């Protein structure tokens, strides 16, 4: 089997240069492709024959092949370069794509917006609660929620889902649910949502009474 | 652009068929190489072969050899792909691309076509409002809850309210079905002068719910 | 054989 190894994350400030290598046996002695894809979206192609452009690519993509590696070059990064790239190149007649890595655009830190939002009346006549978190609009992507029902640390009752880096300002942000039978529910009266993340000084509590 | 036009999103038994169809509208597959890549969720992409229409051949991956057939219908200028004998690894989005001849990159390629592998029913969600109980800023939002297989879309206002939408990737509850949740952050005084409703279709079980967040 | 040469380009 012919591997061909790319590092899983790349960061890159505004403005600087992003190096994305690909790794491979005889890579030089083979022509590579490097595909770029945005969360949601198809691949694009954005360089073939190891450094030609096509027509669409902006001149600040350029495409290099040497020895046992192929490097991707995006000088000037923005915003709208973050999305995962992907070498391409054939061995014993197959199309062998890289490994993918997943390049992050730096921003400033942004302390995340914290929402919680009790379950509706419909969902509480099906027979169970969801209570839900957002933290919206953050930098970096680290971030914890903790969820506290009647000042109890709540664990293995919540699932969490991060989305990838906005396409114009670069932040993530976060959806927590807490999932609880109705039974469970209506036995407690307060409902907590306690947030950490580099941006804030002090843990921000979001709650609500339940009625 | 060439526009390569890939059939909807299917949910298929272990060990069954599944057939996806790559339609060029605006192009010809002619004179050129049309070939197949998955991408199984929150994983790379895989090559699986390629067909030449007008030399009638096709060159398989030694993996998928024996389980895979790509054809062509000149007439049509559409492509398709069958995968046979199914199994739950199969679970994939499958992408239809053309490139030149004698060339092995792809200059265009289709939406992909979402084929999951599963013995399990399918299940339209149960749609729920996500209403505060905040400054200058309010956050509304939808809950889609316990629905099988991915994916579904989300839309507020029919498509008419984009800016502030944040639709989460879906989450695999502890019973096998999803969940997922879409916000819109508003200017809380809008709260009391303007509708914001979600709208909610899951077309493997050809479901369409409208709903309004309101405080 | 030589119809692989239609797939991609040896360098």
């Amino acid at each position: 089997s012919y591997v061909l190894t790319q590092p899983p994350s790349v960061s890159v400030s505004p403005g600087q240069t992003a190096r994305i290598t690909c790794s491979g046996d005889k890579l030089g002695d083979k022509y590579a492709s490097w595909y770029q894809q945005k969360p949601g979206q198809s691949p694009v192609l954005v360089i073939y024959q190891d450094n030609k452009r096509p027509s669409e690519i902006p001149a600040r993509f350029s495409g290099s092949n040497s020895g046992n590696t192929a490097t991707l070059t995006i000088s000037g990064a923005q915003a709208m370069d973050e999305a995962d790239y992907y070498c391409q190149a054939w061995d014993s007649n197959t199309g062998v794509f890289g490994t993918g890595t997943k390049l992050t655009v730096l921003r400033t830190v942004a302390a995340p917006s914290v929402f919680i939002f009790p379950p509706s009346d419909e969902q509480l006549k099906s027979g169970t609660a969801s209570v839900v978190c957002l933290l919206n609009n953050f930098y970096p992507r680290e971030a914890k929620v903790q969820w506290k029902v009647d000042n109890a640390l709540q664990s293995g009752n919540s699932q969490e889902s991060v989305t990838e880096q906005d396409s114009k300002d670069s932040t993530y942000s976060l959806s927590s649910t807490l999932t609880l039978s109705k039974a469970d529910y209506e036995k407690h009266k307060v409902y907590a949502c306690e947030v950490t993340h580099q941006g804030l000084s002090s843990p921000v509590t979001k709650s609500f009474n339940r009625g | 652009q060439v526009t390569l036009k890939e059939s909807g999103a299917e949910v298929k038994k272990p060990g069954s068929s599944v057939k996806v169809s790559c339609e060029a509208s605006g192009g010809t597959l002619s004179n050129y190489v049309i070939t197949w890549v998955r991408q199984a969720p929150g994983q790379g992409l895989e090559w699986m072969g390629g067909f030449i229409p007008t030399f009638r051949t096709a060159m398989y991956a030694q993996g998928f050899q024996g389980r895979v057939t790509i054809t062509a219908d000149e007439s049509t200028s559409i492509a398709y792909m069958e995968l046979t004998n199914l199994r739950s690894e199969d679970t994939a989005v499958y992408y239809c691309a053309r490139g030149p001849l004698s060339r092995g990159y792809y200059d265009y390629w289709g939406q992909g076509t979402l084929v999951t592998v599963s013995s399990a029913s399918t299940k339209g969600p149960s749609v729920f409002p996500l209403a505060p109980s905040s400054g200058g800023t309010a956050a509304l939002g939808c809950l889609v809850k316990d629905y099988f297989p991915e994916p579904v879309t989300v839309s507020w206002n029919s498509g008419a309210l984009t800016s502030g939408v944040h639709t989460f990737p879906a989450v695999l509850q502890s019973s096998g079905l999803y969940s997922l949740s879409s916000v819109v952050t508003v200017p809380s005084s809008s709260l009391g002068t303007q509708t914001y409703i979600c709208n909610v279709n899951h077309k493997p079980s050809n479901t369409k719910v409208d709903k309004k967040a309101e405080p | 054989g030589w119809l692989a040469g239609l797939f991609y380009q040896h360098k």
